[PDB]
């Protein structure tokens, strides 16, 4: 069997736990969102091939530069997260987490997963970046970020509706076989 | 599964929102906690005890995988048991904060971060060793791909296992954050989850100082075998002489990375410099050596150095030797990226300043 290892990275609350949550379960969890996800085996077939894809969360290590990179060796893909309504955390990727990525993990494919798309149209949401002379990050600026990094792919998601879920860990299975 | 869908079928209808979100948030605690216990247990009898009592590598290459297992093992499992003790006093927690202070406050994190610290610090390298181990014996690799058939390692691998007690440390605040945003405020128990919250991040930068001492450490012995300061003891300006006898192992580093300096008319000289921390030094990459060689002092002390930010170059910086001794001195660096010129930048200033 074919074993690879993902590594989901990016700023603090921009996604990253509830993102892999759906995924595994194939449902955004209704009652009650878990705080703890925990290292787990994921079953995905592309390309009609079996992968055994481990789940790694990097949750809560955002401010300790030296237990963060514990969580990347033998890693064969990288998702980069930010969140579309926070343009912040966008900016956070070229000046934080690819330098780091691509230190610690030379030549391994990144994907950069724009986070809560189903916010790009909220009005609360594009009032209070209204309020700091922000707006919502535009599809554009994620490819064109994407390009900029040397990504494999961008994609963007909600965890909410569930919607490019499933299609952003197909790609990054992709990458990991290629 | 759930704690309205398990526990406390019958008493959730009383129940407002929040105290309901409250024991849902608690219910995650006590169960990743057992969850976590189990995940320890796991490495224990799947691999520590296994590897002991049939040897399969020196007892003091084991002391560095496994430093304090069964003392970890008891703080989980001595915590798990004062879970288990509340749990039962009702399906339903009222106070839980002398619990989490009975962990994470005073002598009880004294513990913790000591145990956690012990477990972790050389983790990194131990990992490597087993890799190694994998490559170069076979009577290793068929233990690992044995054990790791085990139906209880969830189908991971001995080095993904081994880093969950550094995640669930890291997994506390955020298991707290969220205990604190449905608890009522103006409570001693509000008050107390902070104070405990507060203890985890300390804990937590505890632990991360563990790690990158031992690596450092380790790293810096590293790089002194390899260390050429041949050209040195003779040399041309003493400037550099008394660093012919070096030792980065008495110093400790800041931050160490590539950089590629712009020395003469078009002529470049790509280096791997080291940040201690009253030096900054310039070892140019030989082939599997690194080499001390002069002109320009290869070794910078900081207490005499200004550093200065370019304007069009977003990738460059400057160096100036400020000691009235040796010359118009100055090392235009060039860094990989807008990102990595400035995280130098601010930790250059910083060690600077702190000389």
């Amino acid at each position: 069997a074919i074993r690879k290892k993902l590594v989901i990275v990016g700023d603090g609350a921009c996604g990253k736990t509830c993102l892999l949550i759906v995924n595994s379960k194939d449902q955004f969890p209704e009652v009650y969102v878990p705080t703890v996800f925990e290292n787990y085996v994921a079953d995905i077939e592309v390309d009609g091939k079996q992968v055994e894809l481990a789940l790694w969360d990097t949750a809560g290590q955002e401010d300790y530069d030296r237990l963060r990179p514990l969580s990347y060796p033998d890693t064969d893909v990288i998702l980069m997260c930010f969140s579309i309504d926070s343009p912040d955390s966008l900016e956070n990727i070229p000046e934080k987490w690819t330098p780091e990525v691509k230190h610690f993990c030379p030549n391994v494919p990144i994907i950069l997963v724009g986070n809560k798309k189903d916010l790009r149209n909220d009005e609360h949401t594009r009032r209070e970046l209204a309020k700091m002379k922000q707006e919502p990050v535009k599809p554009e600026e994620g490819r064109d970020m994407a390009n900029r990094i040397g990504a494999f792919g961008y994609m963007e998601c909600s965890a909410k509706t569930k919607d490019g879920v499933r299609e952003v860990f197909e790609m990054a299975t992709r990458a990991a076989l290629q | 599964q759930n704690w309205q869908h398990t526990v406390g079928k019958d008493v959730v209808a009383g129940l407002t929102q929040r105290e309901i979100d409250r024991q849902e948030v608690i219910n995650e605690l006590f169960v990743t906690e057992a969850s976590h216990l189990r995940t320890l247990r796991v490495l224990d009898l799947i691999f520590y005890q296994r590897m002991k009592k049939e040897n399969l590598m020196p007892r003091e290459e084991l002391a560095r995988l496994f430093p304090n297992l069964p003392e970890l093992i008891e703080i989980h499992n001595s915590w798990c048991e004062a879970m288990k003790k509340l749990r039962e006093e009702g399906p339903i927690i009222k106070e839980i904060s002398d619990l989490m202070l009975a962990r994470f406050d005073g002598p009880a994190r004294e513990e913790l971060q000591q145990v956690a610290a012990q477990f972790c610090s050389y983790q990194s390298i131990a990992l490597e060793l087993i890799k190694t181990k994998q490559r170069k014996e076979s009577r290793f690799q068929l233990f690992m791909q044995e054990a790791e058939s085990h139906p209880q390692c969830r189908r991971l691998q001995l080095r993904d296992l081994i880093i969950s007690e550094m995640q669930r440390l890291t997994k506390y605040p955020l298991l707290l954050e969220s205990i604190i945003k449905h608890t009522e405020g103006g409570t001693s128990e509000h008050e107390k989850l902070c104070r405990a919250r507060d203890q985890c991040r300390e804990i937590l930068k505890y632990v991360n100082e563990a790690v990158k001492q031992t690596e450092n450490r380790h790293r810096l012995e590293g790089y002194q075998k390899r260390l050429d300061a041949t050209a040195l003891e003779r040399a041309s300006n003493p400037l550099a002489a008394e660093f012919k006898s070096l030792d980065l192992t008495t110093r400790k580093m800041i931050h160490e990375g590539p950089l590629t300096w712009r020395i003469s008319k078009d002529k470049t000289l790509d280096l791997h410099v080291l940040l201690l921390e009253d030096l900054l030094v310039l070892l140019q990459k030989q082939d599997e050596k690194l080499l001390l060689k002069c002109t320009f002092s290869p070794v910078l002390k900081l207490n005499a150095v200004l550093i200065r930010s370019v304007a069009t170059d977003k990738r460059a910086f400057f160096i100036i030797c400020t000691s009235k001794l040796g010359p118009p001195q100055i090392y235009e660096l060039v860094a990989l990226t807008s990102s990595d010129k400035n995280t130098w930048m601010e930790l250059l200033e910083e060690a600077v300043r702190n000389a």
